[PDB]
């Protein structure tokens, strides 16, 4: 091969690299924010959905 | 002058004209908490794949 084909087939590589590589160190960070905080679209564990309680009118009034 | 109620009558749901106002909040519940914010957008394919170590894919 060329020294220009490995050569620029080293950069793309690198950048490629060095973008995968970013985005594991945002996901690990993400991770950690998303456990601590509870605010995103993960680690979001059930509570009881509000759409079981009965509103309609009980047999006693103070409830 | 008192006609007593039919079989029926006095189990019925009747309505009522009142001029008190509604209680707007009976049970004193506070401000609810904001929900998350939900997903929005097209779906893009993962950046470079799985990013599994060295799978491309
Ligand atoms: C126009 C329309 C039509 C177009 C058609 C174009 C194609 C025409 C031909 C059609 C057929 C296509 C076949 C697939 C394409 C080539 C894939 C390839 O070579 O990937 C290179 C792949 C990565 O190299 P690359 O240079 O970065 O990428 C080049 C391409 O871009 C590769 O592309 P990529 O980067 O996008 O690939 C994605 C990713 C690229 O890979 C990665 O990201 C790296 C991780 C890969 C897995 C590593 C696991 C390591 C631990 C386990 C090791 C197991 C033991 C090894 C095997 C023991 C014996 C069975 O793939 C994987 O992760 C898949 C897992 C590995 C399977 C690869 C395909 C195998 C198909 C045939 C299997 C036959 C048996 C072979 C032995 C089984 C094991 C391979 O090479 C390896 O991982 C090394 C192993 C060799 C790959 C298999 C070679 C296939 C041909 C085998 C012929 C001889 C068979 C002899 C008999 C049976 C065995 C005794």
């Amino acid at each position: 091969d060329a020294p220009e084909k490995n050569y620029e087939r080293t950069m793309a590589i690198l950048q490629i690299e060095s973008e995968k590589a970013e985005l594991r160190l945002k996901e690990l960070e993400v991770r950690r924010l998303m456990r601590a905080k509870g605010d995103g679209p993960w680690f979001q564990y059930p509570t009881i959905d509000k759409a079981l309680i009965d509103h309609s009118p009980k047999a006693t009034p103070d409830n | 002058g008192w006609v007593r109620p039919d079989l029926g009558e006095l189990s019925k749901v009747t309505k009522v004209k009142t001029d008190r106002p509604l209680p707007e909040n009976p049970y004193h519940s506070r401000a609810r908490p904001e929900p998350n914010p939900e997903v929005e957008g097209d779906l893009k394919p993962a950046r470079h794949g799985s990013r599994l170590f060295f799978w491309t894919m």
